[PDB]
DNA sequence: TTTTTTT
């Protein structure tokens, strides 16, 4: 009490001694505003640095850790009265001012011992600010909470309101509320439960299993739940890993009740989360520099060269096919009509090759180089399953691999291994951009192909859609085929063993020679960093001349008589279209250049008719 | 324990102004005030609810502002508290109710002549929710925003409780209609007098103890019985909105939501169809034992207040609009996949399809449907799944399909106590089969099962009546011809006689209609509109298919006799053309049946009284177009 | 209980 208002004091004087906490609590407050009156309104939650609260008070962080419960909600109404003095508040809604929303508090960085796994969260931890990383297991479905049964007795003419408070979401012990809405009044009148004056803030309650990696050999990695509320609800699912700051709270009677004469059982312990942190371990990150440096890099004569030279730089021999693959990570460009008709956005290759001629190992920088991708292998991958997923869970439904990174591209390897059926599966991915059961998953996602042929070596007499095992019409569905297989040359023998002598000659900065580890190309997260720059910022778009050189080209490969990977189809005009589309997203271009919708259909000449 | 907090708004001047408002606006723009008309059309029991439109209030206080006046906000409070404010706006009716102009039956309200009685012995006596017969009802703002603007599941949030808010989903589930005691009526024979209890809980404790002062001044421990006739009570029935599909994030599943429907918004909805509810966002109470341990955490409903699903004089206007524009066959077949280049042949067939023939039923007993059926065998890339796509888009209740994503039970009936298959939903609908080639025999017996006669065996039996379209890619992918057309086919012949046709389209290079086609797709695709004709609205095109449908022409003598003739040609043209590259399959009298269903289609689409026999030569004429286009090769 | 389907 005492204590608390001078923890509140102190917390007070910890945003003193730190004015961005405090400009920020009147930031979320004057956005709140602002986005009230513009139509989006930001949770009254702050987080602070551990090591702030540190420098404000020492005594006051290692206070927060060892009593969370008599620290965190002291300061944490310090906060909320800094903020509602900050605030302007202007034309609150009753319903607002019955809420009257706390700023929470959470420490960021620096938490050493605090720092916790579930196999080594202890008891002394419980009743003490921790933070636990974990993935996520046995997440709790999002159930609104109540944080007062606001009512108003009838004709009485005022709101009598009863709060109620739980042990999991209030650090300190409580005496359990009723959490019953009074049926009469303390008037007499009788009662009524005020809906929308009542305050319901959701609450999800999540166990984090510990990393398996972390999870000692023949033992279960050990499970704690996180408390979660308002915003840290439904912050992380399961299977994916994550990092909370939450105190563990010792719970529960423990066996010392009457009840359990057994009193085996131990206290129960569950930790109640400040904050919630999702943890990659990805997605590129932008900046203005590397902004310029991407403006020059399309400004180069060869932007699109440059970047596809700069993708799988050790491979080698398929610097064609990367140019495919770097015309596929634009994916063209992807349009719904009003008539509703569906432009891809992604673009499909792929490549026929004996084992071992690295076309997979290609497929599989690829997937390296996507910030998302899928991989497959035409062995052990069924086409119903990449179009769709079953669980038994009643069941639940799962998205299939293609529907899975429904942007991102999938890489296949073996995919002449795998089936026609799967193909067909696929070949509803790859046309109509979604999957139908009788539910429906969208499958608009690009598709590169690594193969080989049915015979396992390529045949020049033989077509290179009779080597491939894919149908004439898969060809079709893909937007490019090509035909990369290992081959044996004397000069070309030479460079490629140099190559892969290089590759071993290669020296990582911190391991020297006899170490175990652990022109100009764009670092691949730079590159990573132009791709998702030019799908962020350019939007190519047809031009006349453009469009011309691409039904020119379509039209000129359904009149040639020269044999073609795939059939020649309206199909295909539209794949021309949205390489095209591609190459100017890559060069960063509004407008798709004439000469580049004649290189995206040189690109797709070298997949049909013969290499361009 | 109470901490009162006075709020910028008083309960007492906001029912004054609501009361104002029930007696003053009128639709005087749309032309007694309006609302003073249907109270008293509650008051001659003609209207059995009331439904206060957001709009109007909105439209009242943008006239109190106009005045001067300064507007209580009343559509605002209502977003605010719509569940407190619903309890004022009935306290408003009554006070604004008038006198029933017609008599209300009392002597048949076994409730309103033991009331008078009631009256007359007790000289709130008793609930005004016993007294009131009407339910009160919220029609969602006009936009011009929580209320205007639907939600999903997941994007609704706890704040919302407390106010009206409309949702967009998928109905998952209706719970069966239930009585609901909205007042509970005991009675004790000790006493002579009747004590109400009214009953505003999920579950309630009966008063079990008679109430009665004449039991108190007798000093007898009556034993209170509850009456049917004297209990008020009320339909209850529940829905559950599934968010929609582009709604859900990727990864993730639907969530259903129960949701409150009493009174007359009972049994208003259907699962099929996605829903409009406007309903005030309310907690859901927790059961005594189970809040013990949800603490806290409440469970959370919706009590729908104005129920609209997506899918007359101007629907006669519209219809006479398409005839003015004239040729209506034609136009709607063009109409029909704007964007697709060709096939209007097939587009005809469709519309046909979708008119459908007329259903006979004779005396005897023999029944012989009306429904038409159509089937589709195509080239890979001739636009058969994009127009199957088109078709069920067009058709309100129409569901696509596809031979290996559903297996032919399911699309019947699926299997989890039966519930409909895509067949069932396809009810008064067109249910599509792309890939149709692709689909198993097996489950192909399951469609032939339907397709002859539109009920399904299982037992449990559903009329399941529709009209069935098929898409399939010819034997080996593509048309042979070598291959025989029924070879190309690859389908039973009890499956060829049970469609009424089946279309053939082959692809053939050719320059002009590839520069044509490439044309119309580069057209489409600088600029979503085809290039050219301008097709119908869906809409309109739906509701001449309904005026057709409508028509319901019968076959004349000439007609017959006409049909008769091609029944005894097509008959001897299959004994003389058993050659298979050009057999088609023998002539069926189910096929002259299939025929008559046809030209019955087409008399519909011309709005005539009768069948013609243009419209049994246009069938035909279908039929061999059907034939020919395979013959020119 | 009865499909559904993965072992």
């Amino acid at each position: 009490d005492a204590v608390f208002g001078d923890r509140v004091r102190r917390f007070q004087e910890f945003l003193d001694t730190f004015t961005s906490y405090r400009d920020s609590v009147r930031s979320i407050q004057v956005y709140n505003s602002n986005n009230a009156a513009n139509y989006n309104i930001l949770p009254h939650r702050i987080i602070i640095s551990l090591d702030d609260l540190r420098e404000f008070d020492r005594s006051f962080w290692s206070g927060i850790l060892v009593e969370p419960a008599y620290f965190i909600p002291p300061a944490e109404k310090a906060l909320t009265d800094l903020a509602d003095s900050m605030d302007d508040v202007p034309h609150p809604n009753a319903s607002a001012v019955s809420s009257r929303h706390p700023w929470k508090l959470s420490f960021k960085g620096s938490f050493g011992a605090h720092a916790l796994s579930p196999r080594t969260l202890t008891a002394q931890h419980l009743n003490k600010l921790v933070s636990v990383e974990g993935i996520v297991t046995k997440t709790s479905l999002v159930r609104p909470k109540l944080i007062r049964s606001v009512h108003y007795a009838a004709k009485t003419g005022r709101f009598h309101y009863r709060d109620y408070t739980d042990a999991t979401t209030t650090l300190t012990t409580r005496i359990p509320t009723p959490a019953i809405y009074p049926t009469e009044d303390t008037e007499g009148n009788k009662l009524t439960t005020e809906y929308g004056y009542s305050t319901f803030i959701d609450h999800q309650r999540i166990t984090v299993q510990e990393m398996p990696e972390m999870a000692p050999a023949g033992q279960l990695p050990r499970s704690i739940d996180v408390i979660l509320d308002d915003d840290l609800v439904d912050k992380t699912k399961p299977g994916d890993r994550v990092n909370v700051v939450g105190v563990f709270k010792s719970l529960g009677a423990g066996g010392m009740n009457q009840s359990n004469s057994n009193t085996l059982i131990g206290f129960k312990t569950l930790i109640l989360g400040n904050t919630v942190y999702p943890l990659h371990a990805a997605r590129q990150m932008l900046t203005d520099f590397d902004i310029r440096n991407i403006n020059k890099l399309s400004k180069k004569k060869d932007i699109f060269d440059i970047l596809s030279q700069s993708l799988a730089p050790s491979i080698y021999g398929h610097d064609h096919i990367k140019k495919a693959i770097l015309l596929m990570l634009m994916g063209g460009v992807e349009k719904n009509l009003e008539n509703g008709s569906h432009l891809r956005g992604d673009i499909n290759i792929l490549m026929v090759g004996d084992p071992s001629t690295a076309k997979s190992q290609l497929l599989r920088f690829v997937l390296n180089t996507a910030s998302l991708a899928i991989a497959t292998t035409g062995r052990g991958s069924s086409g119903v399953g990449l179009t769709a997923a079953v669980t038994t869970d009643e069941r639940r439904l799962e998205a299939g691999a293609m529907v899975l990174a429904d942007r991102g591209v999938v890489c296949i390897d073996e995919f002449d291994k795998m089936t026609d059926v799967d193909r067909v599966a696929i070949h509803e991915v790859m046309e109509q951009q979604t999957v139908t059961i009788h539910t429906t998953l969208n499958a608009r996602c690009s598709v590169i192909a690594a193969a080989n042929p049915v015979f396992g070596q390529y045949d020049v007499n033989r077509d290179p859609h009779q080597n491939i095992a894919l149908p004439d019409s898969l060809l079709s569905r893909f937007d490019l085929l090509f035909v990369v297989t290992d081959d044996i040359n004397e000069i070309r023998d030479r460079s490629i063993s140099e190559h892969v002598l290089r590759t071993h000659r290669y020296l990582p900065p911190g391991y020297l020679e006899g170490e175990p580890v652990r022109p100009k190309l764009v670092t691949i997260p730079f590159l990573r960093k132009y791709v998702q720059y030019a799908k962020e910022r350019v939007i190519p778009q047809l031009t006349q001349e453009a469009i011309n050189v691409i039904v020119k080209n379509y039209t000129d490969l359904r009149n040639d008589d020269n044999t073609k990977k795939s059939p020649i189809t309206a199909r295909t005009l539209e794949t021309l279209i949205r390489l095209a589309t591609a190459h100017a997203k890559v060069r960063l271009s509004k407008t798709v250049n004439k000469v580049d919708a004649k290189v995206a259909a040189n690109l797709l000449r070298f997949a049909l008719l013969g290499e361009d | 324990a109470l901490p009162s907090i006075q709020l910028p708004v008083d309960y007492n001047n906001l029912f004054n102004e609501i009361t104002d408002f029930l007696v003053t606006f009128k639709q005087d723009t749309l032309s007694g005030p309006k609302y003073m008309a249907m109270l008293q059309k509650v008051a001659n029991r003609e209207l059995n609810s009331v439904i206060i439109d957001l709009d109007d209030i909105l439209q009242y206080q943008n006239e109190k502002f106009l005045q001067g006046t300064q507007a209580d906000d009343l559509v605002s409070a209502i977003q605010q508290n719509a569940n407190h404010f619903t309890e004022l706006f009935c306290r408003a009716i009554d006070n604004n109710m008038p006198l029933p102009t017609k008599e209300i039956d009392y002597k048949d309200d076994v409730l309103d002549v033991i009331l008078n009685q009631r009256r007359l012995r007790n000289e709130e006596l008793f609930p005004p929710n016993l007294t009131r017969r009407y339910f009160l009802y919220f029609k969602p703002l006009s936009q011009n925003a929580i209320s205007s603007k639907p939600l999903s599941v997941r994007q609704i949030k706890g704040d919302f409780l407390g106010q009206l808010i409309t949702v967009r989903g998928i109905i998952t589930r209706v719970s069966d209609v239930k009585p609901a005691v909205e007042v509970i009526a005991y009675t004790c024979d000790q006493c002579g007098y009747e004590v109400f209890q009214e009953v505003n809980s999920r579950t309630f404790t009966p008063l079990s103890e008679c109430t009665s002062e004449e039991c108190s001044q007798n000093q007898t421990k009556g034993q209170l019985f509850m009456s049917t006739r004297a209990s008020k009570f009320s339909a209850f029935q529940e829905c559950k909105i599934q968010e929609l599909s582009q709604q859900v994030p990727v990864g993730h599943i639907p969530r259903s939501l129960n949701i409150h429907v009493n009174g007359t918004l009972v049994r208003s909805l259907s699962p099929g169809d996605i829903v409009d509810v406007t309903g005030i966002f309310l907690p859901a109470p927790y059961t005594g034992f189970k809040a013990l341990k949800a603490g806290l955490l409440t469970e959370t409903y919706l009590e729908a207040q104005f129920v609209r699903q997506h899918k007359t004089s101007d629907v006669e206007e519209r219809v006479m609009e398409l005839i003015t524009s004239g040729d209506v066959y034609n136009r709607l077949a063009k109409s029909i996949a704007p964007e697709i280049y060709g096939n209007l042949d097939v587009k005809k067939a469709l519309l046909l399809l979708l008119v459908g023939g007329v259903d006979k039923r004779v005396g005897d007993g023999m029944k012989i449907r009306g429904d038409i059926n159509v089937c589709l065998m195509g080239d890979p890339g001739v636009a058969k799944s994009q127009l199957l796509k088109a078709i069920c888009k067009i058709s309100p209740r129409g569901v696509y399909t596809t031979g290996k994503g559903s297996s032919g039970v399911g699309l019947t009936a699926a299997v989890m106590i039966l519930e409909g298959g895509a067949l069932v939903l396809a009810d008064n609908g067109i249910c599509c089969i792309d890939e149709f080639d692709k689909m198993d025999e097996s489950d192909r017996t399951a469609i032939h099962e339907v397709m002859e006669q539109q009920t399904i065996s299982i037992n449990t039996t559903l009329n399941a009546r529709t009209s069935i379209l098929a898409a399939a890619n010819p034997l080996y992918g593509r048309y042979n011809p070598r291959l025989s057309p029924l070879d190309n086919i690859n389908l039973p012949a009890a499956l060829l006689s049970r469609f009424d046709i089946l279309f053939l389209m082959l692809d053939i290079p050719s320059r002009d209609d590839d520069e044509k086609l490439a044309e119309h797709v580069t057209y489409v695709h600088m600029h979503n509109k085809q290039p050219d004709f301008t097709p119908v609205e869906p809409s309109k095109m739906r509701e001449y298919i309904a005026y057709a449908k409508t028509k319901r022409p019968v076959m004349s003598e000439a007609v017959n006799d006409y049909v008769v003739q091609a029944y005894i040609r097509l008959r001897q043209d299959s004994k003389r053309e058993m050659d298979s590259k050009f057999s088609f399959g023998q002539a069926t009298p189910r096929t002259l049946l299939g025929i008559i269903r046809l030209s019955q289609a087409l008399a519909k689409l011309r709005l005539a009284d009768m069948v013609d026999i243009d419209d049994v030569e246009e069938a035909l004429r279908l039929v061999r177009v059907s034939k020919e286009s395979l013959y020119q090769e």
